[PDB]
């Protein structure tokens, strides 16, 4: 091109070609990391709360892990401000999905249904494209425990490690190398997620104003799922705490 | 805003430009190839996009949307490896197919989901803001009849029956090629049904047979899809053949 | 140049200028000088008093038939300011949504509820990408059976502040500056005391002073049961006060 | 608890109503209670019981069992353990600088402060309490020990902190240096100080003392006077309200400005009401009466008015600096005039002229040819002052002395070479 | 063509990757009325400044702290128009609330709810968001909350922020003074500063509204009791 045919998504590329969608996923990187790993005994997610300021009111824990559902969460990376219509869709679409089947709600189809909102807004209906990667997690009975990643544009991909947002081309690769299959244990995958979390962001520090972790474990074959508060995620980053101490001068 | 700028203008081409331009995409990321048998009409992959972490059984770049139809695609744009827009239009293509069984029964032909898919993106082209879908899809499959018929789909939407036909890594490349295999006696024989697929992969082979996949599918009968360790018993014994002629 | 930038969308469709305010709503208040409507409206505490040029060029329109008073509600008034385009628009709009409320409430309507309520559509107006805000304001008198005797007034965009004592026009700065005098040193209100206030302040911003058939003043008292434009025959009387009062 | 009834409210009246004896058993009660117990509610009954106890040290009437119970203010702090213990501190401070509950007592309590302060608690009740300690040892004339702690806390952290309690311990350590008689350290500290000050973010009482340092380091030692005066008129209007001391300072400070710039018109302007007739005590009449001596020319009339006024003029290590830096540039002024003819002026009639008494200008001149502050010789034995006058050329001489100078470090390198001949 | 149409639209994206609009949307904020919030941890305060002057306004049905419904108050900044919808929706969706529960909305589920709303302008395009940031106060649950809502259509927690005229300066003086927990009386105190700063003129006899929210509930205050606080600390 040499001039966009795009200023619209009810007009379109001079190329036919969605320049949108690459600043979409630049904007993951402008946005604080968000990773999850896979145990065998439950799945946690780990991501960077926007609010890093003193002053927060406390009164959610969940400011970017959401739980959605009695089987499924999400977290977010990008802009906040995306979530809050996003966050009770899916809440209606994971009860939707209960209603007929009740059964624990698989993570592809949580996904699947998600990305039909986000193709449409940007091929027509004048919306503006999104901005988020949504990292879902839950457990369903058939294969195990899971986590899908999902792309602002509708791009979706099951994973057992992935990692986007602070240059996803590091972070991902790097969360793969330290992860390790059928070797894993809720209380080690989280002391590793903070440790992860601390290489991909400048911080050395780190602290629960910065971060927000959530588990979901499976107790009595049955998924809870809590978005953790701050003295509890407080814990899992001194753990951490030690190792980083002794990288540093 | 402009003249060129908007959805609307014919332009000098002839031809309305968000039309014109999703025709241009239909080289790169994956590779479709499908080849006409008696027994088996069978369409081959390469490129699910897999690490080898990722599942899949989410990925599909070969998925039946009948239960005698399947398709397989590639396209070119911006974000390698987009599952998305070739999976909104598996969804709206295979509920619709199940909706004609339920209005007029038995397996439905290969060349009415062809026809309803080059339709679909063709009215879109009237309809406010859409442009048309860049996609191409091998359409594989028998017909109720039994008739075995290969379709492929264009992104304005004309489509056309072909013997043998392969989309992706440079289009009018991989339909060359696939010309020089192609042979009368290919269609009558079960074993180089396969081969045919393979031996047009081939020529942008990457990372073993296990990153091929392909499936055979038959008459009235669902989707069979041949283990990611059946298809590299083929591509070693072939790929020294491949080296020769190109 | 002038308030906010020419580019982007902000006047091809209503989408943001840098100042955070919409290209369309800053030019809204220009609008109102283009008028050339000057008005100025006191509250007392037996009426609402509202005091504006009826805008007759020639004594070959009917002095009756101009008007620029009108009946909004059941006997809440109002008066209007500015681009008499965009004046007529928003009188006729007030006036649905004054019919509709009267009924749901089932009562006759604060002066404050309806200018509130005027302000949330001049939003909509603003917001809808094929339309853009009104350019004018109605000032609203009445007195609420509560309270007492209340002057509003709704800016072009549909800001709304609460007012005792308000002016707008061309001159708006100069008028609230004669009239923020006189409500500081507060005068014991009575029909004719109010009106002397609002017409005597209207007179020192522009000094010429008015004729007794080129204003139209418009009172809600407390003796009538409907909303009554005072005509010829009452203004000439407090005209010719003026001039003796100081 | 108590924390404005009960057994502290009870302690307050005590010492205002009967005797000190009557305030001792009531005191016991009160620090027992401070120890661990505490009132542990932000509303309302907390910030006034750490201030009832600030009412009743600062009451005064001061005797050593009052000193005692300041001690007992750190427990009360500590007990608190909390976000709000900060605030409650920084309310505290001026109670005890307007009035003492000891001086001997205080700053000792103090040092141990600031210790607990850098661990448990955040830097902002830490800032505040140094701003105390330093102003205290000040006053104590102990100038070293005020610097010393003061310089500690800045050394610890400015990595990337300022606020405005910050900035007081150091408009106080400017104040310290000022009174030696040094710009330097002084200026550097201005700066950091006005940077955070210029947006309000601070209680009456903060402004106050960046006005009145500002002011210090523009009027003697940088010499503009318009700019040091601006700044004492705001320091007197937000001294007065929460302060008695500081406020008297200020407004002598404010006349001072003037004094130096050698107008009577805005001298007296200031004397006069703008809050100026309370805190005016004895000093205004000591700063009005030499402001008419500079005038006038009489050195006299000086040496009188810092005899008789002297304690409290003594007392703010500042202000006495002030003056005698204004008494050194009078008494050189005034010689000037006298003296010039040169020759054997009689010590006597230049000493009517002078406007100065026989016994004080012997001594002045004296003290006057050392410093060479006017270039004469004064001669003890007949009774006479002689200046000296124009000697002829002294340029021969020195023209000379550089020449034979330059040669003699010369011979000692042309010594050396030479050596290899013989 | 140039980066113009690209970036202000919000029928498609900014090339940026994070939109121009809603930075936009925080100066109208700027320009706007100075506004202050601050949890006490004892009651939640929301004062502003009120242009009477002479006693211009009504202060009798019309307000700058205003009751959403029994125990939430918002205070806010920006533009007007955008404002009067956000209220009356905001009270719409509070009453829904209170029919259903028999509760009033706590201010942390509201802002969600309220954000899902303000996030819908700022997806569709040829509408502009909301130009307002509010300050929410609330106590429900025996707990006093503030929580601040952006124009883009998100939540932000704080326990205590600035907006309207020099915001940067509000929250530096916010986070300086402010200690957790305080006394709900102490704390107006430090609000009618926070807003002296870039207040603009000086306040007269009255210029300001404050409105508490406690114990007993949210109450905007009547123009005395407003001066009362006031001369304690201006």
């Amino acid at each position: 091109m040499s001039r966009r045919y795009d200023s619209r998504t009810t007009i379109f590329s001079p190329e036919g070609r969605l320049y949108q969608v690459e600043y979409a996923m630049e904007a993951i990187g402008h946005a604080g990391t968000c990773l999850g790993i896979l145990a065998n005994d439950g799945v946690l997610l780990a991501a960077e709360r926007r609010n890093i300021h003193k002053l927060l009111d406390e009164v959610f824990f969940s400011e970017k892990i959401y739980k959605l559902n009695e089987d499924m969460a999400c977290s977010v990376a990008g802009i906040t401000s995306d979530a809050n219509v996003l966050t009770n869709e899916l809440r209606l679409i994971a009860q939707r999905y209960l209603l007929q089947y009740q059964e624990p709600i698989p993570c592809e189809q949580l996904v699947t249904a998600l990305c039909d909102i986000k193709q449409a807004y940007t091929q027509f209906g004048g919306k503006r494209p999104f901005g988020v990667s949504l990292l879902y997690i839950g457990w369903d009975k058939h294969y195990g425990f899971q986590l899908y990643q999902s792309d602002p544009s509708g791009n979706y991909g099951g994973w057992k490690a992935t990692c986007i947002g602070n240059n996803s081309a590091a972070a991902v690769s790097m969360l793969k190398q330290d992860y390790k299959e059928g070797e894993m244990t809720l209380k080690s995958a989280l002391a590793l997620a903070v440790k992860v979390l601390n290489k991909t962001m400048d911080v050395s520090k780190l602290s629960a104003e910065k971060v927000e972790i959530a588990t979901l474990t499976r107790e009595n074959g049955k998924t809870v799922i809590r978005v953790l508060k701050q003295k509890e995620v407080e814990q899992l980053i001194k753990k951490h705490e030690e190792e980083e101490a002794k990288a540093e001068r | 805003m402009s003249y060129d700028r908007a959805i609307t203008v014919f332009s000098p081409d002839g031809h309305l430009f968000q039309v014109e331009y999703a025709q241009e995409a239909v080289k790169k990321g994956s590779t479709a190839v499908g080849v006409r048998g008696r027994d088996i009409v069978v369409l081959g992959v390469e490129k699910k996009s897999v690490a080898k972490l990722q599942d899949e059984r989410t990925v599909r770049k070969i998925c039946a949307l009948d239960d005698n139809v399947c398709m397989a695609f590639a396209v070119v744009a911006s974000v390698s490896g987009l599952t998305a827009d070739a999976r909104i239009v598996i969804n709206r293509a295979r509920v619709e197919c199940q909706s004609h069984r339920l209005t007029v029964g038995d397996p439905v032909t290969v060349e009415y989901i062809t026809r309803y898919i080059a339709s679909l993106k063709q009215r879109y082209t009237q309809s406010n803001g859409r442009r048309p879908f860049g996609i191409s899809a091998l359409i594989v499959g028998f017909d109720f009849d039994g008739t075995p018929r290969l379709y492929q789909t264009d992104p304005s939407g004309t489509y056309h029956a072909w013997k043998a036909n392969a989309i992706g890594r440079g289009a009018k490349s991989v339909r060359e090629f696939l010309e020089k295999n192609y042979t009368d006696d290919a269609i009558e024989t079960d074993d180089l049904t396969i081969k045919l697929v393979i031996k047009a992969l081939l020529e942008v082979v990457q990372s073993g047979g296990k990153n091929i996949e392909l499936a055979v599918m038959r008459r009235d009968q669902p989707l069979k899809i041949l283990s990611p360790e059946e298809i590299e018993k083929y591509v070693a014994e072939i790929e020294k053949e491949k080296e020769e002629n190109e | 140049m002038s308030r906010g930038s020419s580019a982007g969308f902000d006047r091809h469709i209503t989408i943001f200028s840098p100042e955070g305010r919409l290209y369309q709503v800053e030019y809204a208040f220009k609008a109102i000088n283009q008028g050339g409507l000057t008005s100025v409206a006191v509250r007392g505490k037996d009426c609402a008093v509202i005091v504006t040029q009826k805008k007759v060029p020639d004594k070959l329109l009917d002095s009756s038939t101009v008007t620029h008073l009108f009946k909004i509600t059941e006997n809440i008034g109002c008066v209007m300011t500015g681009m008499t385009a965009d004046s007529r628009s928003q009188v006729q709009r007030a006036r649905y949504e004054a019919a509709n409320w009267k009924y749901k409430y089932g009562y006759e309507i604060p002066v404050d509820m309806l200018c509130k309520r005027i302000a949330d559509i001049s939003q909509v107006y603003t917001q809808n990408a094929e339309m853009r805000p009104l350019g004018c304001c109605m000032i609203l008198i009445g007195i609420d059976e509560e309270q007492g005797p209340q002057v509003y007034k709704c800016d072009p965009a549909g800001y709304y502040c609460g007012f005792k004592a308000t002016a707008a026009g061309v001159k708006q700065t100069e008028s609230t500056s004669f009239l923020e005098k006189k409500v500081k040193k507060k005068f014991d209100w009575t029909f004719e005391q109010t009106v002397e206030t609002a017409i005597t302040c209207l007179s020192t911003v522009l000094s010429i002073d008015f004729k007794p058939s080129e204003i139209e003043v418009g009172v809600v008292t407390v003796e009538n049961p409907k909303f009554r434009i005072l005509t010829e025959a009452e203004i000439d009387a407090h005209l010719v006060a003026l001039a003796e009062r100081d | 608890m108590a924390a404005a009834a009960v057994v502290e409210f009870q302690r307050a009246q005590s010492l205002l109503s009967t005797d000190r004896e009557a305030s001792i058993d009531i005191l016991h009660s009160i620090v027992k209670r401070d120890i661990q117990e505490n009132d542990e509610e932000a509303v309302q009954v907390k910030e006034q019981s750490i201030l009832e106890l600030g009412s009743l040290l600062a009451k005064t009437g001061q005797a050593a069992e009052l000193g005692g119970l300041l001690k007992y203010v750190r427990p009360f702090l500590n007990s608190i353990s909390k976000a709000k213990a900060a605030r409650l501190v920084r309310s505290l401070l001026d109670l005890f600088l307007d009035m003492e509950a000891a001086t001997g007592q205080e700053v000792e309590l103090c040092l141990e402060c600031i210790e607990w302060a850098k661990s448990e608690k955040r830097t902002f009740l830490r800032q505040a309490l140094e701003a105390r300690l330093v102003s205290l040892y000040f006053d104590t004339k102990r100038y070293q020990e005020a610097l010393h702690l003061g310089s500690q806390l800045l050394r610890e952290l400015k990595k990337m902190d300022d606020k405005a309690l910050l900035v007081e311990v150091q408009l106080l350590e400017s104040k310290t240096y000022h009174a030696l008689s040094n710009l330097p350290k002084a200026r550097a500290a201005l700066t950091s100080a006005r940077t955070t000050a210029n947006a309000i973010y601070c209680p009456p009482k903060l402004q106050a003392t960046l006005d009145m340092q500002s002011g210090i380091i523009h009027a003697a030692e940088e010499k503009d006077w318009k700019t040091a005066y601006s700044y004492f008129y705001e320091a007197f209007e937000g001294y007065d309200s929460i302060d008695s001391p500081k406020a008297i300072t200020s407004l002598k400070y404010m006349l001072l400005c003037k004094i130096m710039l050698n107008t009577p018109e805005d001298v007296q302007a200031l004397v006069s009401g703008k809050l100026a007739l309370r805190y005016a005590g004895r000093q205004t009449e000591a700063l009005k009466c030499v402001a008419q001596a500079s005038k006038n020319r009489s050195l006299a009339d000086f040496e009188k008015a810092l005899t008789d006024y002297r304690a409290e003029l003594r007392d703010d290590p500042i202000i006495s600096t002030h003056l005698a830096k204004l008494y050194d540039n009078l008494l050189e002024q005034n010689l000037i005039r006298v003296i010039e003819p040169f020759s054997r002026v009689q010590i006597e009639h230049i000493s009517s002229l002078i406007k100065l008494s026989k016994a004080d200008v012997e001594r002045k001149l004296s003290q006057m040819i050392l410093d060479k502050k006017f270039h004469g010789i004064l001669d003890q034995g007949e009774g006479v002052l002689i200046i000296f006058d124009e000697p002829p050329v002294d340029k021969t001489y020195e023209a000379a002395l550089e020449t034979i100078q330059n040669m003699s470090k010369v011979v000692d390198s042309l010594y050396n070479k030479a050596k290899k001949l013989t | 063509m140039a980066e113009r149409g690209y970036s202000f639209s919000l029928t498609t994206f900014s090339p940026s990757g994070k939109l121009v609009q809603i930075e936009y949307a925080l100066a109208a904020v700027a320009g706007g009325a100075p506004s202050v919030g601050i949890k006490a941890a004892n009651g939640v305060v929301l004062a502003t400044e009120k242009k009477q002057k002479s006693i211009l306004y009504d202060e009798r049905s019309v307000h700058k702290v205003e009751p959403i419904t029994k125990h939430i108050g918002l205070v806010y900044s920006g533009m007007g128009p955008d404002y009067r919808v956000l209220v009356h929706r905001a009270r719409k969706l509070a009453q829904q609330y209170y029919l259903v529960y028999q509760e009033p909305i706590p201010t942390a589920q509201l802002v969600q709810r309220v954000a899902s709303v303000m996030q819908e302008y700022t997806q569709s395009g040829g509408v502009r968001p909301f130009g307002v940031s509010l300050l929410i106060c609330g106590w429900n649950e025996g707990r006093p909350y503030l929580f601040q809502s952006d124009p883009s259509g998100a939540y932000f927690a704080w326990k205590a922020t600035a907006m309207g005229k020099n915001y940067v300066n509000g929250k530096t003086f916010l986070e300086k003074r402010y200690n957790e927990d305080l006394e709900l009386e102490d704390a107006i105190h430090t609000a009618i500063l926070t807003l002296k700063e870039s207040f603009e003129g000086q306040m007269t006899e009255d210029n300001i509204e404050v409105g508490i929210c406690n114990e007993a509930g949210f109450r905007r205050l009547t123009p005395t009791e407003v001066r009362d606080y006031l001369a304690a600390i201006a």
